[PDB]
DNA sequence: TATATTTTTTTTAAATTTAT
DNA sequence: TTTTTTTATAAATAAATTTAAAAAAAATATA
DNA sequence: TTATAAAAAAA
């Protein structure tokens, strides 16, 4: 959760920013942080009200979306591996206890608008108050074992797991919305993996090495400006926006060197400092061995998988068993590889 | 600066008919050796290396390095102008922000001097290596794009098989199997309707179609296709062009 | 089931013919000869097809059998061979596959094409032979000018017969149209021009849609045998020289 | 009225020339020969036709016949007339029908053909001839191939004109497109030779679509007579073989 | 047979409710 | 004179289904 | 996790 990065990407470089469609990441391996999708499906999926769920009050409106989802990416050749949010850092309490205040307030007007009578706020306040348990994730790896679809749990957090295993060339891409995966270490960053059409959404493709050239900084520089454009892990300084962090980075290379740098009466400087943790956090986390893991697309299970899908949900059955067959034919396909991995680039060549 | 007079301008004209699909913007790699490009797909399943040496140029002169970037849809509505016969004439000067294409008619008048703004591309060049292709078929370029339009008329993969006897172009699809066989033509002397097949391994790999329909538009350019390829190694579509270079179309196999 | 023609022409004709007029077609394949009845997707329109035995050039059957072809799918293979390419139809009796066999004329390429058969066994409505009042036997390009020319400015040509001309009315609602032909049995030209055989008046409206699917067999034959009577379907004869026949038939409105 | 015609394909030019103009004007048919001033359905380019009843076969004329056919339908009208054919209009008094009769060189087949017209306002705008002072006589080919392809450029052109010749300029997003042509002073063939006969220099801005619309009127003579003067329109003219002309005007941009 | 040139198929991006 | 927190706001979807709509390959016509 | 228009504040 960064706060204004991507409109300084679409700013400073828009080279950077490879807007691409869906269905042309058709051989790429791709690591999803999981918990974006959770979210994305408990929000948008919804009638009017209430989360679709079944007679039993069991909340199931990410397991068909991320079923949807994911077979419309199986239908575009993406292979992708939801990497799930494990134990969260220390420095993440601070931007999670104002969540909480965030939806503790939601709960307020929510409990002022249940009395106001007005159903679009009660449904809007729904939506503002989601909080993501251990039974959604256990049958969201559930049914991602099921769909034959591997799943990673990362022990400090997803988006560093995902950038772990980008650089290790494991999977091609990280998918997060944030702008948390250009700043632990992923090269190449997707954005709206979502099934729609071409106009309605591209994919922004983040290269991180397109970020580095045009800014003319390096691993440790985006890390500190990162924090300074204000980091969920850290605070940034109340005088310094996008654009005033750019010029201070461009001018001081460390953050040292801008704290070495600054004047107090001007500029508010926010005491009890988290900086060098949020820059040893970033730069360092503690990740799953992405060596150590071998990622397997296997054969989708049908039969425990239409039980486990319509015997204790109530779903339409024959929208699975389409959704299963549409998964299994666009496994057993042959892939069409690049020329990135035949050919390599012996140089770019620019306009004169 | 940069002064490229080339009097058969139906070559220039339909190398941009061939390029105006596939890749949509291309840098023109302009030396004193000749004119050059090298493009990938905005896919990056196909490469465009793109060669047009100084020796087939009639005037050909250029001071330094130049790299122009140019919109190839662009390029071939500006070069749709021109005849099939018109002496066309690459002009660009010193920081050129334009290119000029004089076509000059022979036989008439018409001194047609359009000129086409450029375009702010920075794309990437890759080191192709040498290689020693196994099996290399050279076959007619018509013949070519009847076996590629087929068979993209069943399905979306040619699965092309190499052998001694001939190559075999099998395309499974939803309304059947299409297996079109060649046989081995050197033995009957025909002047350009020659299945010439050097294998040295037999090769067994499968290709996309909508990227062999965008490489057989390169057909008015010669009857030659120099089918060039290896196990696990990607197809080369050569059209060796008899007056300057050689268009040569690479492809990335499926798996 | 191995019929091999070499003019495969005729048989790309035929499927061009009916690629947009029938979509899915029972080849009832007898041991004489290849036959075929089938009607349109909203079934007004009944097309009959036979092609001999003696027109191939190898023809074995070793068994009646009757394919089921959706023949969009035919035709788009069929799209694949040359005009001056040797055709052989090779099948299996236990696999629902068609082999269609395209060889060059030059012995340097052959292109095998297997084909997935559904099924589709419909019951055939057998047409009686009788007589017929109005024979227009008239060259086919003059009748695909009718089809297309009379198609342009209605929906609808009510032909009227007669000894001295054939006269195909339009009156649609751009415009009146009467198109009125004259008899002439080989007599200037070199080929055969209109010849009527009319005994009985033809007064009947007809459909330019249906008629306009039946004019794309003009490549086949040179000359369409229009024979028609009072409220009965016309009979719109493609004769191919030396291979078979193939019909077409419409009621009137 | 009644004009036979033994070359129909100079009318069909010219209906292949106005449908995409013209959808409704009025036919302005006198004795001296049919006569066609108005202006299009987007009101920005006037179309003066006029053919001469000496270009006629057998053209007779009672009286001062207008009548508003519709430009499109007539024109797939005149779909159904060949190449070759002999064209015989024929109207009468009382009657609001435009008897179209088309008649086969080697006298086979007649297509007789009627219509249902309807009345419009009869505007005629009549430019009078203002003395042009730089008169262009281009091939048809050449100015065919000069409009429809600097019209891929920009919605506008620029016409120059000189003593040397004519200069066709075009700008836009597809660069900058500027044509030469050399006046042959009658060196070549006549049909191809381009005379200019310059006053004071004549630079002018003119659209393109228009010009597309002008030169599709290409296939009915082989010089196309473009008369420029300032702040004038522009007068392309289609001198048919001995038959009157076409002339279009269009104003500047 | 290029060279366009309209017709007409073929996607395909809109705009609805359902996806409980 | 732009910039920057700083607000209290808004919001995270994808298929079942037509349906009007815009291209994109078919099939003439023509020079 | 976003994305906004809006607005006082400030370099």
């Amino acid at each position: 959760g960064i706060q204004g990065l991507a409109k300084l990407i679409a700013d400073v470089a828009p080279s950077a920013i490879r807007e691409n469609d869906i269905k042309s990441y058709f051989g790429r391996k791709v690591a999803i942080d999981a918990s974006m999708s959770i979210y994305q499906f408990l929000i948008a999926v919804r009638q009017g009200g209430d989360v679709l769920q079944n007679e039993e009050g069991e909340t199931t409106s990410h397991l068909m979306g991320m079923f949807y989802r994911t077979i419309r990416m199986m239908e575009n050749g993406i292979k992708p591996v939801y990497v799930f949010d494990g134990k969260p850092p220390q420095l993440k309490s601070g931007e999670l206890a104002k969540r909480s205040e965030r939806r503790a307030e939601a709960e307020k007007q929510l409990q002022q608008a249940q009395a106001a009578g007005a159903e679009q706020e009660v449904e809007k306040f729904t939506k503002r108050l989601v909080k993501v348990t251990k039974q959604h994730n256990d049958e969201c790896k559930h049914l991602l074992s099921l769909m034959g679809i591997p799943y990673l749990d990362a022990p400090s957090e997803a988006e560093a797991s995902c950038a772990a295993l980008v650089k290790a060339g494991k999977v091609y891409a990280a998918a997060t919305e944030d702008m948390d995966c250009l700043t632990f270490g992923s090269p190449v960053l997707m954005r709206h993996l979502t099934a729609s059409e071409a106009k309605k959404l591209p994919i922004q493709e983040f290269h991180l090495s397109r970020i580095l050239q045009e800014l003319g900084l390096n691993q440790e520089q985006f890390v500190d400006l990162c924090i300074l454009l204000g980091s969920d892990y850290c605070e940034s300084i109340r005088g310094i926006g996008p654009k005033r962090a750019v010029d201070l980075i461009q001018k001081h290379k460390s953050i040292e060197e801008i704290v070495r740098r600054l004047d107090p009466n001007k500029y508010p400087v926010p005491e009890n400092w988290l900086h060098k943790e949020a820059h040893q956090l970033f730069l360092e986390p503690e990740v799953l061995d992405p060596e150590s893991v071998e990622l397997k697309w296997s054969e989708p299970n049908e039969e425990e998988l239409i039980k486990f899908m319509c015997g204790e949900k109530q779903f339409s059955e024959e929208r699975i068993r389409s959704g299963v067959k549409r998964l299994s034919k666009s496994r057993q396909g042959s892939t069409q590889g690049r020329l990135d991995d035949f050919f390599k680039v012996t140089g770019s060549l620019s306009s004169a | 600066m940069f002064e490229a007079r080339l009097v058969q301008g139906s070559i220039l004209k339909k190398v941009l008919e061939a390029l105006k699909d596939l890749i949509n913007e291309a840098c023109w790699d302009i030396s004193s050796s000749g004119v050059n490009l090298q493009s990938m797909d905005s896919s990056h399943v196909s490469l465009v290396q793109l060669t047009l040496r100084s020796e087939g140029f009639d005037t050909y002169r250029c001071d330094r390095n130049l790299a122009m970037g140019v919109n190839l849809t662009s390029m071939s509505k500006i070069l749709k102008c021109a005849g099939n016969e018109d002496i066309i004439t690459l002009r660009a000067e010193d920081n050129a922000d334009t290119l000029a294409l004089v076509f000059e008619a022979p036989n008439q008048e018409k001194v047609s001097d359009y000129e086409m703004k450029l375009m702010d591309l920075d794309v990437e060049q890759l080191g192709i290596p040498e290689q020693e292709y196994s099996c290399v078929v050279k076959m007619p370029s018509g013949e070519f794009a009847r076996i590629c339009r087929d068979l993209s008329h069943i399905g979306d993969a040619v699965v092309i098989s190499c052998a001694k006897d001939g190559v075999k172009f099998s395309a499974s699809g939803e309304l059947g199997n299409g297996n079109i066989k060649l046989s081995q033509t050197s033995n009957v002397d025909k002047e350009e309707e020659a299945v010439t097949i050097e294998m040295n391994e037999p090769v067994q790999l499968t290709f996309a179609l909508r990227y062999l329909n965008f490489f057989t538009k390169a057909t008015p350019l010669s009857s030659t296709v120099t089918l060039s390829m290896s196990a696990d190694v990607p197809l080369v579509v050569e059209y060796k062009i008899a007056d300057m270079g050689h268009l040569k179309y690479y492809l990335a196999p499926k798996i």
